[PDB]
Parts: structure tokens; C-alpha cells; sequence
């Protein structure tokens, strides 16, 4: 329950996640970038929906760019 | 610090005796010298729109609503009307109801949208594009509006009429930007390379005249007895085009002359400085001739150039890039000015500062660019690339004092924005030669270097397949500048490209390679059949099956990114005319005809980024799965699913294995066969739209960055999420340990089927600082021009200094460091990208790399 | 404030002025022109 | 009554006894005999739609708006997507929507408008003329959304697209229909040639399926390594024409079900006759069937036609018309019914009688057309021409059952439309010709009779024009039918004439000589400058100088004339697609091109009308002012100016001087150097869309009187407002004095530059309605045929019953008589026009004139 | 009156009809068939 | 005065004359079909304006289709 996965109507949208940026073309989907490697990677995974998807690291929130890629 | 040579001691002492003291953390902050007071200024107060990571870097930067709401006021107006016509009308409102902007201390005027700190957007693009402004914090206001312009359009928009002539799954997996970067249809992301030469010679009443007359030309044609319908019909878009092309001039001058008369008021009625009274006035009468009459001098042209920037690469359509030959286009107006004194008389220092002011006016240039493209430029507002130098149609030297004055005003004002590319050639003069290497060795990252040979000499090969038989002529080949960072295309008054469908748009190999392993499956970013299904792991039984797989799946990608590009083109030229690029181009204007409808220089192209990367993968492949069977593929797949965790010892063992710019053998040998045989070998078997090949462009910008991040683990060693090389033919950071001419001498070898290759090199900053610097660096260039090579740019920064910018990025700001093909604000750049440039390799050199480069102190 | 466009002038239409005004923010001061009627 | 010829005493007795003593004017009131009780109620209760003088005869008949208001909410709807596939969606919401009509007594269904005392009109074609219909006593209704509708409509239509390309002024002339017919996209009148033959026998899911495949190829095509840009796009167009076709297919299929389920429901819920029901589910199935599948029987083509005639003459868009071979492509199913009995078991004279439905069927036709082609087909709904006879391509007779059947029909029926032409070949079987004859000696004013060869020989000379080499084929040649009244055209799977863009038109040459004596200027219809400043009377000191002058007025005018047409077709192509025409068109489906766009045989003609009036005028000059000089051109143009008044002698000279058609040397030397060099001469210089030449067609249709109307006092003695000559090449009514066999020799000295004209006669009845009618006939036609003249068609009426009907129209509703190039009821035409028909010369033959038609006794 | 469509139709919509009703003028008897929801 | 005239806003219009009958291309326009002839022609007359010209042979009404070309 830590990866991505629906939950209709969900409290805690990846929309709303500061771990969330969006797509770069849709901005209907979105890129989660939680997983952050200890040798740097930020190993993304892809957003098919983000008002209807969640998961446990969910934290409200925006990291500004120098956290981002 | 000291290197013995052929029997001489060198010492790499600073050639200022300041800097053996200043700490190596702070120099670059301690180097700018803008020319005069008023660009010191302008640089103080410099309205700079980075963006990084999708985003603005500073809160104040947010979309227009104007140029959205008159474009949508025109075109319900004009519904009916002719396409082109409806075109110009569009611009034309847009023009005549802008508000303009004047700013303290300018010479230079003009600008986008309806404030200072703003920038208009594009809903005749991409309606995914507007849609994700509208949910982002710097929205057009008021949203509303926004919101019922952006669903006007979206029936009409470029991405609306070309989605239809594709798969929808193959749609999809594009607009990842993972495999593929998304066509433009899709962004609104574009380039161009407007006919400067022809506003500045001739202006815009001589064009309208002339459009005039072949209108009234065709139809006393129509009405000529006996009728021929087989002919007489081709005048109906003929007169479209040039009625268009008047429309479009009319506003143009329309709107200089409005941009004038606010210079007239302010000096008039808000200046109380009777300095800046004159200096206003001064301004308010060159924008009152120009662009409508022939540019007279070199403060004309200027402010002509950057008029014709504007309706170019922002009004009348977004385009990215600067292309032009600026020493070249401006040399005349120069020479009237600063060397005869006949119309607007001037120093060369004057001039050097009006360059400077030129730079501060690109720097505050904010893009309204889609977010993909607010990703893959950190640090900087967007690709503005200019060229200098190289050779004139005779193939003598084409550099200058006014070459000079643009590198003195670069070295100067220090602006990460515009960069520079340099075309190098044996003919070049080394007073010039010495100015870039000021540049390079003060760390700009610019010029970049290209060689003129081989660029001169594609002109010429890709002029053959026009199809209208007026590519360029052997003297005109000599006439080129690069179109965004890397790739060769014509300059002047006719033959320019017009659009990033003719060539652009990028491939990403190391995805490619990862789906290759995984019959066509993305597991690790989308979850999803991102490629053709060409096979399972155990299908794949010998490494010629690996090899013939990732040729799958580059032909299926490299099919979609042209064919993609190929249907914008159709539509573009049909719904999205460029009436006032076209009444600009001699050949357009000449036969009627659309900017984007009318190609006669075909220059097919994209760009393989990450190319290294699968490069490197295939090497490790071949070397410990198949030739030593080490692991099986099952074995290596299982640890890639793995992330490598657990398999630690199977990671560095890829790690190790050969890598691409040792001049290692087993590597260079498969390597070499990748680029020439899949990567270029491959590609240009596909003809575009202007019935020429396409050929690569290795490049990298911000995307090595941003696929890395949505590529898995891969054999060369990576996790997954990490970059991806940074070049087209860059060694992978940190893995080339034989010094700066191994690299050399791997990247010499890639000679056929390509179009160019992005070559980033890291130099110590010690010896390039030193008094033999300059030696050294002209010998390495006059080697890597021997070599055949493409193209090589400098980073030239210390480690210290970019750790402690990352540490007090306010204590930083005038730090600026390459990227890839393109320069930025280092603290401007996210922590990912910086930590990339800060593992590039700084490359010392060693007696025998010095004798290798035939060094002479 | 409020100037009427020069009758001479290419974008001259009847009623036709630059409406101009001074701002100045944290970066500094300019001038802006929107055209009205 | 008697005449002596050979040595013997000819009796000209009515072969009916009867007939001796039936007053001569009421003889038509005593012909019909429909072949069924059904027939005869169905002609009884007739829906009759004529129009005279720019209005309907008949209160009831008014405009609908469902076609209008359903077009319109399918064209807001479908903004954005390409217009092929607007034009498809359009069709295919109208046809969705509309209200069907079923009738009693019908076997033969459907219709194309909301209500059968409507018909439909057509917002995208010509704003005025719909403006035209809101200010009507029949306008649509609710007037107040009619309004609205072609408020949205205006800078959509087709009017309004080509209007920019021309002078207004140019425009202000034609319009005024004096001097030249209105361009077609003024109007919106038109005309088109079916490819029946492939709905017949391939039925419509055929073409959906082929389409379907096409697409799938095309899609497959583009998404094929190694993508070729200059290749690959062509693939765009044509997936766009296929989907429409689809689009277009489908909603025909589906509302001629509809159709099919009308009748059922009726039988099941209406309809209380058993015998009714059984008939009405017998009409059901047929239209469940047809057209979607290949017709197996008469019954299944004569419904597939119907519906096929009501898509491509009303519903996709408005043309005139019913061209069609309609022996030749019924005679496989008759075969297969009557004669084989193999399905739909039928009798010789149950064809008969199916015919006769479908004769009432067109008679109850409504025309949405404009006021102007509601003024010049007096008497009738609209041109309805069908032709007959003829080759085929082995050149043998084309005659057969089927053709008798079809011209029995006629005979029996007697309704005005649609008119016949019998394409005459001396191969044509006796048993046929009588069948002809039967309806020309009854008054029926049809068959026209067409030269064979000299069609056919015009197919192969045009075929060699071809703009993708794929004209008529020799044996292809034999297969032509009349597009309107007079000129030939291709029928069948494949190149028929898809549009009057391409051949249709009119000009008129009494008008334009008489601004020839004016210095181009219409002093009396419309008191402005009506053609070129061609030089005042003073300059015209010849009467070269006179011939020059026409031909300057003509060459302006016939080069609007045909510019006109070009431009219209270069935007119906692209804005007015027939996809459901396109998918029926063999080469159309082959191509993926619509049926405006793809042109394989060219056909181009324009019609002079109002010839022999300019004609006989330039006679009378010629011979009164400058040979004779008897007056000079002051005194002639003073005369003119005064409508003769107070010049009574000088118009009787000019009456009497020499006349075309009575093989009269003077006259007829300057009259085909006129035709010849002038009219057929400097038009065949032009070169339509098609790339072929444009060449004459002379006809007339109503048109003769209502330009008569337009034009002042001529030479030929006319005063103004008086009607012009009555065909292409008729002698003016009243001026022919030397007889029949005259008139021919005459009209066969026009030999070259023609592609036909019209030759209006007209037979003493007595004659022709005795025991010898036929054997004089038959030799006329010999004859006719011997001296290579191209067209004739006979009136067979006496004056008394013809000035009885005016006295008392109540009692006369059966009296049809020829105008020109089609036939109408007597009552129904305006005195006017009915007068110029009383005025034509009733012809007797004498014994020399049997004897040079080598008549046989 | 009215009709509900067949739903194996080539035109049938979930509720949609054919309302039919007979006319008769002057001419004669017909039927008129709009499709309705 | 016998002839067409132009006359602003007058009561008597050609367009509600019934010797007038429209233009056949444009209804804005009209033809007179005043000027008949004992010998039976109908010289017609270009309108250019229906709504403000008349002259005095101006009589309210329509004729039938018998009466006009
Ligand atoms: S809620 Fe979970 S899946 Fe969604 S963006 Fe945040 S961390 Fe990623
Ligand atoms: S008012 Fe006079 S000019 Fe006008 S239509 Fe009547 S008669 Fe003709
Ligand atoms: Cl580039
Ligand atoms: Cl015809």
C-alpha cells in the first residue's frame, strides 16, 4: 500500500501530494517521484489518474524545484 | 600546479596574480564588468523568467491573458475567410490592441505581452498545454476567461487536427516522454530561423509594395482572355498568401510605430531627466522608421532584429531559439556606424554595449512554453542560441570586429542567455580565436565550437534533395548557423527553416534499450506496452538478438517521431499560417506561397538523447552475459527488477565493464557500429516532408536529466532514476579515466551517418586560467578539427565553488555553468541537475595528452 | 492618463487614445500603453 | 389535306376516323391512357410543383425547412473536423432526422422534403437566394428561424467563398442575367450525371466495406518503416474522403430502411385494403434490401434509382437534372423480371406501368431553386432529361423492350417531365422508332432527337484532354447521355459529369450586340456599363468594325463566363464535398478523391442562347448600312433609341432584310462565319478546370424570352422586351418563309467549333397524325441525320387548340407542348411565352420537299 | 401515434420513435414519419 | 415622372408595385415590367433599389404568373 493504487474519491489525492509534479505533456496525469534512491536516483513512476489514486507516503504539501528534476 | 614538458617546467599559475588567493569556491563571482553604468543597471535589476523542474523559479513570473483573448476576439470575426487571411488578422489584433511596455534605462524596446514580468500563451497549439497552465500557480487571470478561451480552441487547435492520423496507443507512449519526446503537435514547442537579412535591407513598406504588386499581377491574370483553368486557379492561394502578407506587415509597422510613440510620451510627459528626454526621443524616431524603411545604422538594426524576434518567436507564433549569424547580419550596419561614422555614429565600445543591452533584453524574454519544456531547461528562460564566426561564401574568414564586439559584450555582462556556438575553421583570425577563449576559460560554457567543414559541407549534401530544385547553392552553403544548440541550417533572405517539424524533436535509445529487455513492457515508469512486442528474454539467445531488438524498437519510434512531425507540417501550413515569416522570405514572397508550405533547403533531422547510455548497456551485454557468460539475461533481469538491491556485486561488475571515451577497443568497436549502423544507419532511411533524408543529432539538454529519471536500472550500472549521459557522444560522467584525449580519440572514430553530436568536456580550471591556457586550448581545438569531430563545448568550474553555490546559492548568483547545448544560473538548476555537472569528469592533461594534441609553449 | 492617438498615424481610428501608466516594483519602475476608446 | 407527289394524290386523314371530326381544338384532351386504374388516380391526384415567371403556379406548394434547419445544427456541431467529413455528417443528420412521407397509391417511395407539398432549400449554396425565399409567399416557416439559419449560413456559402475572386463590377453585370447567366455560385443551380450503375449493382454496403478497407490499407501504409513524408501524407486527404464516404453510405442505407418501415407501419396500423397491405409490405422489403445490396429485379432498380436521383438531385445538394441512360441501365433487371422471370416475375406491361409511377414521381418533384430558374422553365417543375437509344460499344443498336416500355409509358401517361432525348443512329430497330414517333406525333414535344455519331465522336475528342490519361475508351465513347437538355455526356460506374462547374451556362449574344452599338454601354434594361468601352458609333466606320466590336463583348463576357465556373469547382471541392457521389464514382472511391476534385473526362461547354437574334442583326447592318447604305449607323442607333417609334419603314427593312433558315446565301454566309468563328471559334480558346476546351452548346430554354425581356430594339426589327429566337440555331419564329426542307439545308452549313444546337421545329398536324405521318417522319430523320446536324424536336400542336387553352386554361390541363429543350403544360406557361409558341411556323411539306427528303409512298 | 424503433435498426437510440400520423388535403391521403425521443 | 425615380422613404415603393417582380439573382433588386408594348413586348426595366424609387404608374397589387414573362 506504499505504491500507487486507486481509491475513488480519495482524501488524499496524488493531485494534492507534495511528492506528485505533473506530467509533462497531460496535465491530467502525473509523476510520483517518492522513491528516492541514497545514490541519488529519483525514480519516478507514471500517474494514469491523480484525483483518484493514492498510497501510504501520501503528504500534503509542494517541494519547491530544487527538489524536483 | 606544475607540469614538466619536453624539458620545460609549466607552471599553472592565474594569468591575474589576484586570483592565487582568491578561494577557488568564490571566483566567477568576482569576473563581470558590464561596459557602462546603465548596463550595470540593467543587469541589477534584470527581470530574469527561469524555469526549472516545470516551473518558474521566481513567484512574479505569470501568464498574459492578452494575446489569448485578442487571437479568439479575430478569430470568431473572421470565420469564412481564407486561412491565411484569417491568419494576419489574428496577429493583426493581437498587434493593435496589445499593451507595450517601456522600461527604465532600455535602448533596446519592446516586448511580448502586456507587462514586464509576463508572457502570452498559445491556444491555437496545444489545449494540454493551456490546460496545464490554467492549473498551475502562474495561471492567465482571469481564470474564467482563460478557461472559455482554452475550450473555444480546442476544436481548432494544431493538437485537435493532427491526433486523428495516429494510433491512439502509439499517441500514448509519445506523450510520456520516455521513449519518445512528444511530437510538437501535441506541446506547441517549436524553433525557427527568421530572414533577418531580408527586414534589415529592405523593411517592411518595400515587402507590402511588393506583395501589392503581385496581387494586383494575378489578378489581371484571372481576367486575361482566353481563361486557362489549369493555371488561372493557382492564383486564388497566391493572392491569399500575399493579402495575408500585407495585413501582417501593415500591423507590424503599426505596432513599432505605437512602441515609438510611448517612448515619445514618456519622454514627453513622465521623464523628468532631459539625458533620457533625448535619449527617449532618439528611440522614439529609430522606432518610427524602423522596421517599415531600410535599416542606416547599427542601432537601426538592433532594434529591427529585435522587432522581427518578436513577432517571430513569440507573437505571431511561439518558437523557440535565437538562430541568426549575428556578426554576419549586423556586420554592415556596424561598419556604417562604428568604422565610416555615416549614420548613427559610434564607438565599438558603444557597440559592445549595445550588445550587452541585447543580452539583458533575451535574458528578460520569458516563454510561454508547455511543461515538458519548463522541465528540460533548467536554469534558464528557454534555448536562445546565436552563431558566429566560420567562413564566407569564398571560404575565407568570416570573423570581425563586430564577432568580437558580441564575444567582449557575452564575456562582460555574463548572462547565462543567449549562448553562443562558434564555427571553427583553420581560416579564423586569432585576435577573434582569443575572445572566445576569454569566454570559455571565465567558465560561460559558450562559444560552443562547431566545425565549419562539416557543416558547410551537409548544406551542400542535404541542397541536392530540394524539391524544387533551389536548395543552396555552393557559395550559399558557407551561409549556416545552428538552429537551436546543435544542428546546421541555411541563413539570409530565403531558404531559412521555418518550423521544428522540418527537423527537432528528440529519441531516447536508453529507454528504448531498457523496453528491449522486456519484450517492448515498461515495468518501471508507466507499467505499460510502451514499444513492439519483439520478444521475451528467452527469445533472446545471443546478443545479435539484443541488438536486433533495440533496432525494433528505434525503427518503431523513429517512425512515429517523423511521420508525427511530418502531419503537423501539413496542418500547420494549411491552419496555422505565418504570413508575416513568409512576406519576409524571398522565395515565399516570390511565389505566394506559406512559410511552412514552401520548403527549397531540406534539413531532416532528430535528436538521439541518452544515446550512451544504451550504448553502454549493449557493451556490458555483449562482454559478461554472451562472450563470458558470467550471468545469464535471466540473471542480469532479475537484478534489474531488483533495482540491483541484493545483487550489488552483479551491479559493479557492469559497472566496470568497457565504457564508451577510454579509447578502449571492445567498447568503441560495438559503440561505433551503434551510431553509425542503428542510430544513424536507421533513421536515415526515412524522408521527410522536403524529400530529404533525416539524420541524428546527438544531443542531451535537460532530457538526459528527465528520462533518467523515468528509466529503470540499466546494464551500465545505473539505478533506477539516475541520470542518463549528458551529450550525444559525451562519455557517461565519471566513467571515462584515460584523460581529455582518450575521450578524443573514442569520439573521432563515429564518422558516418550522422548530422552532429554533442560533445560536453570539463576542463581544469588552473591550467585554462594560466598564461599557456590559451595554447593549450587552441591546440586541443585544432586537433579536435583534424579528428573530423563535430562539435565540443567547455565546462570550466570548480567543484568547491559549486558545492558551496549549493550550499549558499545567495552568495552565488553570477555562477553560470554549461548544461548541454545551452548555458544556465547554476543556482537556478535543480539539486539533481546540478549534482550531474559537478560528476563530469574536470580533465587535467598529461605531457604525453599534450604532446598528443602537439602543443607548442 | 490619457492621449489621444495622433490623427496621422497608422492605428488613427476616431475616439481612438494610449491610455499610459507609470508603475514600479521591486525590480523597478516602467510604462505601460493599452489602447482605448 | 391533299397533296400530289410522284404521280400520286396523297391523303393527309387521320389514322383514327375518329379524329375527322374532333374539333381541332380540343385534340389532346382526348389522348391519355394511363395503363392502370392505379396510374390514372395517381395522375388525377398529381402533386404538380411548376413555376412560371419566377413563382409557383399553385398556392400550395411552399418551402420546408427540416434540410435547412438540420444542416445547420450538424454544421455548428462538427466545427474543427475536416470538411469532407462535415459535409458527411451534414447529409447524414438530415437524412436522420427528416420527416418521411408515404402516399396512397404509391408503389415507387420517397421524397425529399418534410411534407409532398414541399421541397427543401439549401442555406450553403446562395444566401440570396434564399434571402429571395424569406421575402416569398412561400417561404419556409417559422420565417423568423429561416432568418436566423441563413444569417449563420452567409460567410459559409458558396456564394460567399468565390465572390473575392472577381471585380464587383463584373459581378453587378452577370448578375443582372442580360448579357451572361448568373455564375452558378450566385444562384446555387446545378446539374449532375449518377453513377447508377454501381448502386444497382454493387448496392451501397459494397462501397462501405471497400471504403473501410481503403482506410485500413491507408492507415496501415503510414505507420509502415521507413516513413516517407513526400509519399505519406497523401494518405491524409484520401482516409478523410473515405470516412465520409462511410459517413454518407451509412445514413443512406439507414433512412431508405426508414423508409421501408413507413410502409410497414401503415399496412400494420393504417392501411385497412388487404390487397394495400400486402402491396405496402411488398414495399418495405424492397427498401429493407435496396440499396443497401445489388438490385435483383425491375422493382429493386426502379426504387434504388429513385432513391439514388432524391441523394444526389435534392438532398446532398441541389442539381437539376435526371441524366441518365435509362433503357440501357434498366435493361438487366427488366431481363432478369420480365423476360427471365428469375425474381420480381413481372409482364411487359407491369414494366409499363411502373414506368408511368415513375413519371408521376418526378412530375410531383418540387425544386428548391432559384428566382431566377423559377422564371425561365415555364410550365414545368424543373429540367428532368433522360435519354435513350443510341450504341452500344460495339456499335450496334442499344434499343430494346426496355426502351419501348419507357417510351410507351410516356405516350400513355402524358405528363410534361421528364422529357426524352433519342439518341438516333441509323442502327436504331423500326419497332423502336414508331414508339418515338407515337410520342412525337401526339404532341408530347419528345423524344428530341440527338445525332449518334456525332456524340460519340465528341466523347473520343474529348477523352484525349484527360488530365490522368483516363477518358472514355473508344468502346466507353458509346455510352453518353444529355447532361441537361443538349449536351452530351459520359454515363456509367465511372467519369460521368459530376457538376455544372464543368459544362453548363449560358450567354447571350442578342444583348451583347446590342451594347456592341453602344459603346458597351445598356441604355435600356439597366442604364449602367455593361461590357467593355469597345469603341462608340463613330469609331464603327465598317462592318468589320461592327463584327470587331461583338467579339471584344463576347470575349469579356464568355472569359467570366467560364473564370466564373473554375472558381466555383476549385471551392466545391473543398467545401461542398459529395461523399455520398464519391463513393458511388468508381475512380472517386478507387482514388480517395472527392467527385468535384477528381475530373477524368473533360466536358466543357457554355450555352449561347439568344444567338439568332445577334445573328440576323448583324445581317441587316451588313447589308442596310453598309452596302446598300441605305441608313447610316446614326440614323439605325437613333431608330433604336426611339424603340422604332416614328421609324416604322426603317424597322420593316430591317425585318425584311435576309434571314437565317431559309437557305438564303447572304444571310447565311455571314451566319456561320458567326457560329463558326465567333461564337464556337473564340470560345474553344478557353480551357476549362478539366483541361479541355470549352465549346458551344446553343439552346434556350425559357431563357429566350426572359432575355428577350431584357434587351432593347435590335436590327433584326425586334422592338424591345420582345422575345429573342427560340433555340440554339432556330430560324426566329416567323421569319423562316422558304419551308422545312430549307431550314435544314440552312442549319447543316454550321458545321465546326460546336459541341450541339438546339433546332426547334414544329409539323403541320394533319400530316403527322396521318396513315403517312411516320414514312415522312422516318425520312425527315434520314435526312436530318445525312446532313450531320446535331439536334431536332418537334412541336405537333395546332393554334386553335393552342389559343382555346388561353381562352379557357380550365378546359385544356392536358395540352403539353415543346418550349425549348424540355416540355410543359400550355395553361401553365405565361402568355408571353405561350405566344412566342403560337408564333412558330407551323410546316407544311410541299412535293419538292418530300422529294429532297427521299420520301417513299 | 407512436412507434418505438426496432432495436436491430440501423437508426436505433435508447427511447427514440417514429411518430406517424396520416394527413389528407385537397390531393390526397399520406403519411408522415419524424423521429422523436 | 413617369419613369423610375428615386424618392427616400416614399409610400409607394416599386417593391409593393405590381408591375414590379424581383431581380433574378439578388431581391434587393427588381424589374419593371411597366413598359408593355402593343405588339406584345414587356421592356423591362433594372431596379437597383425597391424600396425608394417609384414613379407614377406606381399601383399597389400583384399579378398573376399569366401576366409577367
Ligand atoms: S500519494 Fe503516493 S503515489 Fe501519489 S504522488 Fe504521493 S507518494 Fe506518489
Ligand atoms: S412604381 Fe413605377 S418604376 Fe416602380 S415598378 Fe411600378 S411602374 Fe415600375
Ligand atoms: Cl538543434
Ligand atoms: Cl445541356
Amino acid at each position: 500500500q506504499n505504491q500507487p493504487h486507486t481509491e475513488v474519491g480519495t482524501a488524499r489525492p496524488c493531485r494534492s501530494c507534495k511528492w506528485q509534479t505533473p506530467d509533462p505533456t497531460d496535465p491530467h496525469r502525473g509523476q510520483c517521484t517518492a522513491n528516492r534512491h541514497a545514490m541519488g536516483g529519483v525514480w519516478k513512476r507514471w500517474l494514469r489518474d491523480v484525483e483518484n489514486t493514492t498510497c501510504s507516503r501520501h503528504e500534503e504539501g509542494k517541494l519547491s524545484f530544487r527538489d524536483h528534476v | 600546479k606544475v607540469l614538466e614538458y619536453k624539458g620545460k617546467k609549466l607552471n599553472f599559475t592565474p594569468e591575474d596574480p589576484a586570483e592565487e588567493t582568491i578561494p577557488a569556491d568564490e571566483l566567477h563571482e568576482h569576473l563581470q564588468k558590464p561596459s557602462t553604468a546603465r548596463t550595470k543597471r540593467l543587469k541589477e535589476r534584470c527581470r530574469w523568467k527561469h524555469a526549472s523542474a516545470g516551473e518558474f523559479i521566481e513567484k512574479s513570473v505569470t501568464a498574459g491573458i492578452e494575446r489569448m483573448r485578442y487571437l479568439t476576439e479575430a478569430h470568431k470575426a473572421s470565420e469564412g475567410k481564407p486561412e491565411a487571411i484569417r491568419r494576419a488578422l489574428g496577429l493583426a489584433n493581437v498587434l493593435n490592441k496589445s499593451t507595450l511596455v517601456l522600461q527604465e534605462d532600455e535602448f533596446i524596446v519592446g516586448y511580448h505581452a502586456e507587462d514586464p514580468n509576463m508572457f502570452p500563451l498559445y491556444p491555437e497549439l496545444s489545449h494540454m498545454a493551456v490546460q496545464d497552465y490554467l492549473r498551475s500557480d502562474y495561471s492567465p487571470q482571469p481564470a474564467d476567461e482563460a478557461a472559455a478561451i482554452n475550450e473555444y480552441w480546442k476544436p481548432h487547435s494544431l493538437q485537435s487536427k493532427c491526433q486523428p492520423y495516429f494510433d491512439p496507443a502509439d499517441l500514448g507512449r509519445m506523450y510520456q516522454v520516455s521513449s519518445m519526446e512528444a511530437p510538437s503537435f501535441a506541446s506547441g514547442y517549436n524553433s525557427i530561423v527568421p530572414p533577418y537579412e531580408t527586414v534589415l535591407e529592405d523593411g517592411l513598406l518595400a515587402r507590402i509594395k511588393l506583395a501589392e504588386k503581385h496581387i494586383a499581377e494575378a489578378q489581371a491574370d484571372m481576367s486575361t482572355f482566353p481563361w486557362n483553368g489549369t493555371k488561372g486557379l493557382d492564383n486564388i492561394a497566391k493572392i491569399d498568401n500575399w493579402k495575408a502578407m500585407v495585413i501582417a506587415c501593415k500591423a507590424v509597422i503599426s505596432w513599432a510605430r505605437r512602441q515609438g510613440r510611448l517612448c515619445k510620451i514618456v519622454a514627453e510627459n513622465f521623464e523628468t531627466d532631459p539625458k533620457r528626454q533625448a535619449e527617449l526621443l532618439e528611440i522614439a524616431d529609430i522606432c518610427q522608421r524602423i522596421p517599415a524603411e531600410p535599416c542606416k545604422g547599427l542601432k537601426d538594426a538592433m532594434q529591427a532584429k529585435f522587432f522581427t524576434f518578436l513577432i517571430c518567436h513569440a507573437i505571431e507564433r511561439y518558437a523557440s531559439g535565437y538562430a541568426q549569424k549575428e556578426d554576419t547580419l549586423l556586420w554592415p550596419y556596424y561598419k556604417a556606424s562604428v568604422v565610416d561614422k555615416k549614420f548613427q555614429p559610434m564607438s565599438h565600445m558603444d557597440a559592445v554595449e549595445l550588445v550587452e543591452m541585447e543580452r539583458l533584453k533575451i535574458s528578460e524574454h520569458g516563454a510561454g512554453k508547455s511543461r515538458a519544456y519548463r522541465e528540460i531547461f533548467p536554469g534558464s528562460n528557454d534555448l536562445f542560441i546565436l552563431t558566429v564566426g566560420g567562413t564566407n561564401a569564398k571560404g575565407e574568414d568570416a570573423c570581425n570586429d563586430m564577432t568580437d564586439a558580441i564575444l567582449e559584450a557575452a564575456k562582460r555582462i555574463r548572462t547565462a542567455e543567449p549562448s553562443i556556438v562558434f564555427r571553427y575553421s583553420k581560416k579564423n583570425r586569432e585576435k577573434t580565436l582569443r575572445w572566445v577563449f576569454e569566454c570559455i576559460r571565465d567558465g560561460l560554457g559558450y562559444p560552443s565550437i562547431k566545425h565549419d567543414e562539416i557543416g558547410t559541407e551537409q548544406m551542400k549534401e542535404y541542397a541536392k534533395f530540394s524539391l524544387n530544385g533551389n536548395g543552396a547553392t555552393d557559395e550559399e552553403a558557407h551561409n549556416w548557423v545552428n538552429v537551436l544548440c546543435m544542428s546546421p541550417g541555411i541563413h539570409g533572405r530565403r531558404k531559412t527553416q521555418k518550423t521544428r517539424s522540418e527537423g527537432g524533436g528528440s529519441i531516447f535509445p536508453a529507454k528504448l534499450l531498457e523496453i528491449s529487455l522486456n519484450d517492448g513492457y515498461d515495468w518501471s515508469y508507466a507499467d505499460m506496452q510502451l514499444g513492439p512486442k519483439t520478444g521475451d528474454l528467452s527469445s533472446l539467445k545471443s546478443f545479435e538478438d539484443v541488438w536486433e531488438a533495440f533496432r525494433k524498437q528505434y525503427q518503431y519510434a523513429i517512425n512515429l517521431c517523423i511521420s508525427t512531425k511530418d502531419v503537423s507540417r501539413y496542418f500547420e501550413q494549411r491552419f496555422l499560417q505565418m504570413p508575416f515569416v513568409s512576406a519576409i522570405d524571398d522565395g515565399c514572397m516570390e511565389l505566394g506561397m506559406d512559410a511552412c508550405a514552401l520548403s527549397e533547403q531540406p534539413n531532416g533531422w532528430h535528436n538521439p538523447i541518452t544515446t550512451i547510455v544504451a550504448a553502454n548497456s549493449l557493451v556490458a551485454i555483449k562482454k559478461l552475459v554472451f562472450e563470458e557468460k558470467k550471468y545469464t539475461l535471466e540473471q542480469l533481469s532479475q537484478a534489474l527488477k531488483a533495482n540491483w538491491e541484493g545483487f550489488e556485486e552483479m551491479r559493479v561488475d557492469f559497472k566496470r565493464a568497457p565504457k564508451w571515451g577510454n579509447d578502449d577497443d571492445y567498447a568503441d568497436g560495438i559503440i561505433t557500429r551503434f551510431y553509425e549502423e542503428i542510430i544513424g544507419g536507421e533513421m536515415r532511411k526515412i524522408t521527410n516532408y522536403s524529400g530529404g533524408p533525416v539524420m541524428p543529432t546527438g544531443q542531451a539538454v535537460g532530457l538526459y536529466m528527465e528520462v533518467g529519471s523515468r528509466t529503470g536500472p540499466t546494464p551500465d550500472g545505473r539505478f533506477g532514476g539516475e541520470a542518463a549521459d549528458d551529450g550525444g557522444i559525451s562519455p557517461y560522467m565519471g566513467t571515462d579515466k584515460k584523460g581529455p584525449t582518450a575521450v578524443l580519440r573514442s569520439v573521432s572514430k563515429v564518422q558516418k551517418n550522422q548530422k552532429g553530436n554533442l560533445l560536453n568536456q570539463r576542463l581544469s580550471v588552473p591550467i585554462m586560467r594560466s598564461k599557456h591556457g590559451f595554447e593549450i586550448w587552441n591546440s586541443y581545438i585544432k586537433t579536435w578539427h583534424d579528428l573530423n569531430i563535430d562539435h565540443v563545448q567547455f565546462n570550466v568550474v570548480s567543484t568547491d565553488e559549486m558545492r558551496a553555490a549549493q550550499r549558499e546559492p545567495e552568495k552565488h548568483h553570477d555562477l553560470i555553468v554549461r548544461v548541454s547545448g545551452y548555458s544556465a544560473r547554476f543556482v537556478d538548476i535543480p539539486t539533481y541537475g546540478q549534482n550531474t555537472i559537478i560528476a563530469r569528469q574536470e580533465q587535467d592533461f598529461s605531457a604525453s595528452d599534450l604532446e598528443f594534441l602537439n602543443v607548442e609553449i | 492618463n490619457f492621449f489621444p492617438v495622433p490623427k496621422d498615424a497608422d492605428d488613427y481610428e476616431a475616439g481612438k487614445a494610449d491610455c499610459v501608466r507609470e508603475k514600479e516594483d521591486e525590480k523597478g519602475k516602467y510604462w505601460l500603453s493599452k489602447p482605448i476608446f
